[PDB]
């Protein structure tokens, strides 16, 4: 179980690149596992994994925000975004450069 | 009859941390040359709850991959991003495996 | 002194447990671990197969089949999920509608499908069938008739039917080089290998049709699928569908893992078709079909290795063994138990491919 | 136990007047037979005698009696063959095979044009031993088989109308044609088979009621592993048949072990691959990728050894692994590399082994 | 007396820098007697390749394949200039010489090579990291011109200009021609099928010193993904990554006793970027694997064998499978257990896979 993939992830760890708003919203948000090797799109069916809990997609910071506002606009904390608006979604945070 | 010779002895970059996964150990930093200093520590609040974390100069950290080849990050806070955009929390991660155990009948493991 | 050195080592068990009376049921239990590599170009393949079958009312028939798996090969995680009714119209007829989903990766699809499959021997003659007993190669061909209807609801589905249409229309070498995309790996070596023909397939016009639920592309296409006689799909239509016998759910929740060290094999499972009435009041177990075999000898015979082997038929109280070859090793009151010496020689035998008989005639 | 071969091999050869030999093989093996059913206990009485050797025509006797899963069938055929010209060939006999209680006669005038696909000196001047010469067989059969039994006239009925529909009849008669691996054992062996061309099919009159006419052509292959077409002339020594030659070979199978006895007596097992140099015949190679295809199966261990007696005066010049022992006039083969070589024919390998021996 | 035992020794030098440009050393050698009806069997193989043109994108390719067999000499000798116009389509201009025995014949072409995958979905790309079987086509046209010189060889092109003119199931005999003795059941083994032949032309030009009979003719080499050919035609021609004269030497001598092979050489694409930053060394191609195997499956024998990868420095291997049992600080070796195992399994026929992952 825990030994197969990356030990250190319960589920999927699905980073997200920065493929954003610049054509027709551009649909085709990459989703990276962290193997790596492959390059996904959000299809329904990787929403299903994510619903099922085997996967989990995460955003990161230092990019280009990826459809910040477009995918949702909940910024209680700044990191309540959510795919399908009831999603439970969580956001990796880097303030890599900025902070000293 | 005639054959030819044969000779055979074979017989006899832009690397970035995760705080919020970071749990600040602090190895990126042994993993860093001292004349860099990219690798810092950025304290929170209390030691024991997680408190400080790592963080990485841009700037300064100039494509060493030190700290990802070590592959020495017990959480997976270090990332490395690539041109085309893939981002790797180890170099190689074990494939991920259908598990299902095996119990034969008649012998002594059943 | 000896030859061959050097070898890998098998792990195998097996148990029939078959039920009494005129009821045919089995469930057989199988386990494997083998130390010799996979022939896997993408290796590390742990493949979960869960075939469930339940009986729909047989006013009409249409037993429900329900096929789920999940094979994890390379790290790239695809799932087939297929319910089914099919049912057999007449001896030589089957006609099927079903459902299923296939989903690699991120990509998923659904396909809803009809099939007509007309099976005939190239022969049946009253002779053969009165001077031999049991006929295990049979010459014959079956007849799909496909119609499936796909939703393009992702944009890879749409480009393929595109492309689809193009190519259908653009060349008629297509019906013999789609044959060549339809083996998508060494399954085409296994054709020849196996004694299987596949004829080019006759396209009947596929066609888009606009759903509400997302449009649909509807292909209708026959092949025709000639056996040299070795094929279980053919030589032995009469069996492989338990048209009477599904009078309870039957499962299976097959797997195997595979990697650069071993394989592991894992078999539960309950069939109705596992015992064959014979004459004079004898009854067996099934003659093994005779393509998986042949189509396992590709992959068996890259390694040298010594098999041990174990096999328990628990036989119902009211049966008694008989005409055992190879013979039984230990016998309790009502079970039996094979191993070792010529059955390990029949396992070192079809593990590499061959076709060979392992006769079990149970009789009260 | 474990898998181990014992086999005892023995040739004696003819020289001079003759390229005759006697060949005894006694083989025992403990691997289970591939034969999906299990018993099969089998006899080959192979006799030819030379009706006229100026006509050509020699009188082949072929019985087969099996008994399979405890149902016995016997095949029996005659024939006078002769070789009308160096490429066709014309048959004329009479057979019937008794399987099990149904037995069925078959009158069969057959011509066999035996074709090469290029036939050039360059090749026959350098690399002079040709072993993968390719070709193509035209064969052309009228068989005559009286219709008696009712299922047997139902057969027939079937057959015309399966004619009569099926326009594709001629393509998968190839799937009927070959009732298990053999449909494979055509690739393995590089043949391919095209489809049937049936001139003729219809009933005739006859002392025996109707007699079905079946006059069909067919095209045997042409990779070159397959050595009906190869070796066209070596296979038939008409010219060297003066004797009646006879080959009884038997094998009994059961799940514990097959054990195979031969004994043949025939010309042709001599042939001068040079001059002043005879040489065994060549192996065929259909032989032994077909039995390999079985024979890959299981792993064993070999127990081989092959004696050659030759023609008085004679001694082995060059030998493929050379002989274990030398008495005087008989040389045994033996020991390491002969039983590799045997352990590499079992399974398929068409790996040569050449004897050359001379006056 | 009665063992059987197979003793190599590989050595994979790759170097540094996205390129690979590595250098593989074999030997081997085994006392299994060759499947070959003809004995002894020697061969000699020199495969040299020099940028042409980088600009212009063309290659030159020599191979000399210098044989002996039954005490007959052969000697395939031919100089090429590849030249990839498209992904797809790749055209080729060169002049040879088969020399057997007292015969000898040269010959010039041009041909045009187009290979077509069937499926060209971004899904499978998108979805599987390391693509293996990838169906496809690949239509030849080539039209060779041969100096009819020889007595016998105008006799030749006589005969077949009848042959052509006479039968029109020629285009299905042909491949059995072609394809001589097993490998008519290797292409089934393998998943290649062959169309028949398409002889756009026929026709005989004189030149002032001979008469040059020209034949230009296509045929569709098909690949059920097994087939290297079709699957890697990209990691086929590594033209963008050739500035320097690469050549591999091979010699395979094989007597009853025993068969003696050496392949030495450097060429460029022995290691690509598999995705996820770790360099792949290539995939095994199967059609080798597969027709290997076809005569490997014939004997048994004991495994004795060793690969030496020569990493360059500063990269080290994150994956290996089998493991490696020992290592150098640069060179990681493999010698016996489960890489004696997949020996095995690759000598015999098996496709398994050797994921050898190495990065910075
Ligand atoms: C060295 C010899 C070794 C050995 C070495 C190997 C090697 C080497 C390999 C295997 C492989 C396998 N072996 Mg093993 N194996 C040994 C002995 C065993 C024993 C045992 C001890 O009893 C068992 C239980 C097995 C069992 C197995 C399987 C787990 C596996 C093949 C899966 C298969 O069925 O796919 C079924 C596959 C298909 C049906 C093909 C699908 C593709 C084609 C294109 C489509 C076909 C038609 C389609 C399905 C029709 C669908 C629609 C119809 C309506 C139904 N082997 C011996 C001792 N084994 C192989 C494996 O899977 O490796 C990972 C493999 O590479
Ligand atoms: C595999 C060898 C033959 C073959 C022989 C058969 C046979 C035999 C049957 C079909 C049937 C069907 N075939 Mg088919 N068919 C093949 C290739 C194909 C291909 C293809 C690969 O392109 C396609 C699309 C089809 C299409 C189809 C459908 C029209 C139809 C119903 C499918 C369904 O219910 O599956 C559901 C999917 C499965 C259940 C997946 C698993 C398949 C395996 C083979 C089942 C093993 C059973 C196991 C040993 C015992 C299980 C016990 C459990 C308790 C249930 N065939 C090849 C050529 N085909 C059936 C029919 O006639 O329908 C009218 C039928 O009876
Ligand atoms: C669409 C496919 C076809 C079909 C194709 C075949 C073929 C082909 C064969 C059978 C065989 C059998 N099938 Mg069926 N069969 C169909 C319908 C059915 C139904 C049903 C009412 O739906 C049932 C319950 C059965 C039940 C059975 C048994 C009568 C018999 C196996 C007996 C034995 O001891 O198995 C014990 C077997 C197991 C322990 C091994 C099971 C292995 C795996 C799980 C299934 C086989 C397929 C392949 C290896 C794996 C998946 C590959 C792809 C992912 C599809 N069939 C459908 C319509 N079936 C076999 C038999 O012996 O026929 C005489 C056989 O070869
Ligand atoms: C494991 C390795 C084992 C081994 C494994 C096996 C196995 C396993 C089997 C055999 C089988 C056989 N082996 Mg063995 N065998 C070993 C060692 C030997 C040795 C030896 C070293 O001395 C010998 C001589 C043999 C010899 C034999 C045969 C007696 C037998 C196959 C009969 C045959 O000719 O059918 C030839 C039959 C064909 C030609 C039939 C073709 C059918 C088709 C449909 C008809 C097509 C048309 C037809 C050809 C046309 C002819 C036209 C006329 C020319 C006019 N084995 C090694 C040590 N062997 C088989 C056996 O005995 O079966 C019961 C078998 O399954
Ligand atoms: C085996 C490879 C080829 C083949 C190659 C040849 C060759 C070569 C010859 C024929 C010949 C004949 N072929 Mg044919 N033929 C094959 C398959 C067929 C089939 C079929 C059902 O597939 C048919 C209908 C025929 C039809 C016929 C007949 C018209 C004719 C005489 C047969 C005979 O007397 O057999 C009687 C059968 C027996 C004697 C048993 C034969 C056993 C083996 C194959 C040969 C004997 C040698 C044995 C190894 C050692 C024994 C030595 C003894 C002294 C004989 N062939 C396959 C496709 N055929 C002959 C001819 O040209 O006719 C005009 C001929 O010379
Ligand atoms: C081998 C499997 C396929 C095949 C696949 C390919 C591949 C792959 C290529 C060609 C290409 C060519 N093919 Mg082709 N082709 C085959 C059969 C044929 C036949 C035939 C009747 O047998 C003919 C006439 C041709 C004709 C031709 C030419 C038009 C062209 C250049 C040949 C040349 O320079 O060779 C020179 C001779 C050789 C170098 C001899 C050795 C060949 C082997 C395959 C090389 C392996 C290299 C080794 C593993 C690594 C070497 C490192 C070295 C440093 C280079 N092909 C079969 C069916 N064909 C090329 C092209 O597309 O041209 C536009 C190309 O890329
Ligand atoms: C239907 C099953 C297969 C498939 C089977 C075939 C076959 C078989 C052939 C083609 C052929 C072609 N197909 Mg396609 N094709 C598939 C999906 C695609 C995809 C895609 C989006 O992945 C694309 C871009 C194409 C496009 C094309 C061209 C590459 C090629 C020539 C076009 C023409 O004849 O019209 N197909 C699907 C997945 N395709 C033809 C070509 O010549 O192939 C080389 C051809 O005969
Ligand atoms: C032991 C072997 C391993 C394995 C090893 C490999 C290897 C090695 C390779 C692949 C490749 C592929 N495999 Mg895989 N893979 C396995 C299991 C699966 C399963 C699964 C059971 O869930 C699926 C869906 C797939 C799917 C795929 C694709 C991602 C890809 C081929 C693309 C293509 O062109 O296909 C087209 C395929 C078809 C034309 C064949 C026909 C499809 C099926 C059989 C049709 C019948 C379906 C159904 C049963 C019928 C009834 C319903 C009908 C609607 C009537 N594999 C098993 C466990 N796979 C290849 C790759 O990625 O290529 C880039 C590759 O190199
Ligand atoms: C005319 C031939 C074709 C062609 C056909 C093939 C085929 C087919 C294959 C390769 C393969 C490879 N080729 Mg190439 N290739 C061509 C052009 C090139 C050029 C170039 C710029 O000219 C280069 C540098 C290469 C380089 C390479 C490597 C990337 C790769 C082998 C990797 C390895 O480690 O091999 C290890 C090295 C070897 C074992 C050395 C082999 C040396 C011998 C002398 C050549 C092989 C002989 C073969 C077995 C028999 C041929 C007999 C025929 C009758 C001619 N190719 C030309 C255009 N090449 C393989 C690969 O993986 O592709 C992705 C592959 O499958
Ligand atoms: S990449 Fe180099 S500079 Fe950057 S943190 Fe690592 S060691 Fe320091
Ligand atoms: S190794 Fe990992 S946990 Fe330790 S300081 Fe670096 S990023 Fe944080």
């Amino acid at each position: 179980g825990p030994w197969s993939g990356n030990a250190v992830h319960k589920a999927e760890k699905y980073f997200i690149t920065s493929a954003k708003r610049d054509r027709d919203g551009k649909l085709q948000i990459e989703l990276v596992p962290a193997s790596g090797r492959r390059k996904l799109s959000p299809t329904p069916e990787m929403i299903r994994r994510l619903i099922d809990g085997e996967i989990e997609i995460y955003i990161l910071t230092t990019q280009p925000d990826i459809a910040i506002d477009m995918n949702k606009e909940i910024i209680d904390m700044e990191n309540r975004y959510v795919i399908d608006f009831d999603k439970r979604g969580v956001k990796w945070t880097m303030r890599e450069i900025p902070v000293f | 009859p005639v054959e030819n010779k044969n000779q055979a002895p074979a017989p006899g970059k832009h690397y970035f941390i995760i705080e919020n996964l970071c749990v600040g150990c602090g190895l990126c930093l042994d993993k860093c040359p001292p004349k860099v200093n990219a690798i810092g520590y950025k304290f929170y609040g209390d030691v024991q709850e997680g408190g400080f974390r790592c963080y990485i100069d841009q700037a300064a950290c100039i494509s060493c991959s030190a700290c990802f080849s070590g592959d020495e990050c017990p959480s997976g806070a270090l990332i490395e991003v690539l041109p085309d955009g893939e981002v790797l929390d180890f170099s190689y991660t074990p494939p991920e495996r259908l598990d299902f155990d095996l119990r034969f009948l008649h012998r002594f493991h059943r | 002194l000896f030859g061959s050195n050097d070898v890998t080592t098998a792990h195998s068990d097996y148990e029939i447990v078959l039920e009494g009376g005129s009821s045919s049921w089995g469930k057989v239990k199988a386990r494997a671990k083998v130390n010799a590599p996979p022939a896997s170009p993408l290796l590390p393949a742990d493949c979960d197969v869960k075939l469930n079958v339940k009986p729909l009312d047989p006013a009409k028939g249409f037993v429900r089949i329900s096929a789920v798996f999940e094979s994890i090969v390379d790290s790239t995680k695809n799932k087939l999920t297929i319910e089914a009714d099919i049912a057999n119209e007449t001896k030589e007829r089957r006609i099927s509608v079903g459902e299923g989903m296939v989903s690699v990766g991120d990509f998923s699809h659904t396909f809803s499908f009809e099939g007509s499959v007309v099976n005939l021997f190239y022969y049946r003659s009253d002779a053969v069938r009165r001077n031999v007993p049991n006929p295990i190669y049979m010459q014959g061909r079956q007849f799909h008739d496909i119609l499936m209807k796909v939703p393009l609801d992702n944009n890879d589905l749409i480009d393929t039917w595109e492309g689809t249409v193009k190519a259908i229309g653009s060349t008629g070498a297509f019906n013999d080089w789609i044959r060549d995309f339809w083996f998508i790996g060494p399954a085409f070596t296994a054709l020849n290998e196996g004694g299987q023909r596949i004829s080019r397939i006759e396209v009947n016009g596929l066609n888009t049709e606009s759903g509400p639920k997302g449009p649909v592309g509807v292909s209708r296409w026959r092949f025709s699928h000639g056996g040299s006689g070795m094929v279980d799909s053919i030589s032995r239509w009469a069996e492989l569908f338990p048209s009477d016998k599904l009078n309870r759910p039957a499962q299976v929740e097959a797997g195997f893992r595979s990697d650069s060290q071993g394989i592991e094999v894992k078999v539960d499972g309950e069939f109705p078709g596992v015992s064959v009435d014979a004459g004079g009041g004898l009854r067996r177990i099934l003659n093994h079909p005779l393509i998986p075999l042949v189509h396992h000898g590709m992959v068996g015979k890259f390694n040298n290795f010594n098999v041990d082997a174990q096999l328990k038929v628990v036989l119902p109280k009211g049966y008694k063994i008989r005409y055992a070859a190879p013979q039984y090793r230990s016998q309790n009151l009502e079970e039996y138990r094979w191993s070792g010496g010529a059955y390990a020689r029949w396992v070192e035998h079809v593990c590499k491919g061959g076709v060979g008989q392992f006769e079990i005639l149970y009789a009260q």
